[PDB]
C-alpha cells in the first residue's frame, strides 16, 4: 500500500546550485518505455 | 486526504522499514508521477484513497484523480531547474541547461543530474515555476552515470 507524503513547494529558487553538463546523444525508445543509446 | 498543490514523496511499507520508491506532483486535484514508480497501483493520502485515472507504459505516466494536468514545454533554450527530492533527504533545486536526446520521431530535452532511482518523479520546472516534465526515465551513458529525458505527458 504505497502512500504520499508533502515534500514542498513547486517554485523557481534565485540562486540555486548550477550544474550538470548538456550531453546531444542519440537514443531510441522501445514498446516498454525504455530508452537506449543508438551508436 | 492531502490535495494541497505541490511535490510530493512516494512511498511503501513493502520492504525494509519505510522506503521511497518515488516522487509526484500534485497540481490541480490530479497526482502526477512515472508509470515505474507506481506501477498504477492505488496510493493511500493519509485515510484518503488516490485511484489511478490515466497511464502509459511507454510515455513512463502515470495521473491519479482526474487527467494530465501538465502542459508547459522547455524552450529548448534556457536552464531548467529540477526539484529533487533524495529518499531521506530535503527537497532541493538543481540548475541545469538541459540536453537533448535525439530520436526517429523528434528531439527531447535532456537533464544529466545524477540522483538514487527513487528519485523518480522529481518535476522539472521553468523559470515561471511551471512543471515542464518529470526527471526519471533515461539512460546510462559510458561513464555509467544517468541521464534523464524531460519526460511531459499531453493535456487533454
Ligand atoms: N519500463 C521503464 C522502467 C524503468 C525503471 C526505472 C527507471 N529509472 C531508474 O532506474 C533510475 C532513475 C533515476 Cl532518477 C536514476 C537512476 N540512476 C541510474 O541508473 O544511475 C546508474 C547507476 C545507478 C545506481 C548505481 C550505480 C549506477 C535510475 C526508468 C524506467
Amino acid at each position: 500500500d504505497m502512500y504520499i507524503e508533502r515534500a514542498g513547494d513547486i517554485t523557481w529558487e534565485k540562486d540555486a546550485e548550477v550544474t550538470g553538463n548538456s550531453p546531444r546523444l542519440d537514443v531510441a525508445l522501445d514498446e516498454s518505455g525504455d530508452f537506449s543509446l543508438v551508436e | 486526504g492531502e490535495t494541497t498543490d505541490g511535490v510530493y514523496r512516494v512511498m511503501t511499507r513493502r520492504l525494509l522499514g519505510s522506503t521511497q520508491v518515488g516522487v509526484g506532483v500534485m497540481q490541480e486535484g490530479v497526482f502526477h508521477t512515472m508509470w515505474h514508480v507506481t506501477k498504477g497501483a492505488a496510493l493511500r493520502s493519509g485515510e484518503g484513497r488516490l485511484d489511478p485515472y490515466w497511464g502509459d507504459v511507454k510515455q513512463d505516466l502515470v495521473s491519479y484523480c482526474g487527467p494530465w494536468k501538465l502542459d508547459a514545454a522547455w524552450d529548448g533554450l534556457s536552464e531548467v531547474q529540477l526539484l529533487a527530492v533524495p529518499p531521506g533527504e530535503r527537497a532541493k533545486n538543481i540548475q541545469t541547461l538541459p540536453g537533448i536526446f535525439k530520436t526517429k520521431d523528434g528531439d527531447i530535452g535532456a537533464v544529466a543530474l545524477d540522483y538514487p532511482a527513487g528519485t523518480s518523479g522529481s518535476p522539472i520546472l521553468d523559470k515561471c515555476g511551471r512543471v515542464i516534465g518529470l526527471y526519471g526515465n533515461g539512460v546510462v551513458i559510458k561513464n555509467g552515470s544517468y541521464v534523464s529525458a524531460i519526460t511531459q505527458g499531453k493535456r487533454e
